[PDB]
């Protein structure tokens, strides 16, 4: 219940420039 | 019954408790010991695409609290995990 697909992508993980 | 909960956490390889580690360490991003308790939780929900109240944000706590804490910690947040592994009812 913690958008498992929305949770990394959101954070622990955003660095694009 | 048994602990179908409790027994998934013992049986995570390094290769899922080091994804658990990531949220763990984020969501009590400023606490003081090293727990949760909404205000570092939210903090997620915002990134997360969303925004829960500090009044139902314990939702999110007492799911696993089998402490009476009020607070998760990698005992309490781990079985968060397992309980939303995969959705399939
Ligand atoms: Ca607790």
């Amino acid at each position: 219940r913690i958008s498992a697909d929305a949770m990394m992508q959101a954070l622990l993980g955003a660095r694009a420039k | 019954m048994d602990d179908i909960y409790k027994a998934a956490v013992e049986q995570l390889t390094e290769e899922q408790k080091n994804e658990f580690k990531a949220a763990f360490d984020i969501f009590v991003l400023g606490a003081e010991d090293g727990c949760i308790s909404t205000k570092e939780l939210g903090k997620v929900m915002r990134m997360l695409g969303q925004n829960p109240t500090p009044e139902e944000l314990q939702e999110m706590i007492d799911e696993v609290d089998e402490d009476g804490s009020g607070t998760v910690d990698f005992d309490e947040f781990l079985v968060m995990m397992v309980r939303c592994m995969k959705d399939d009812s």
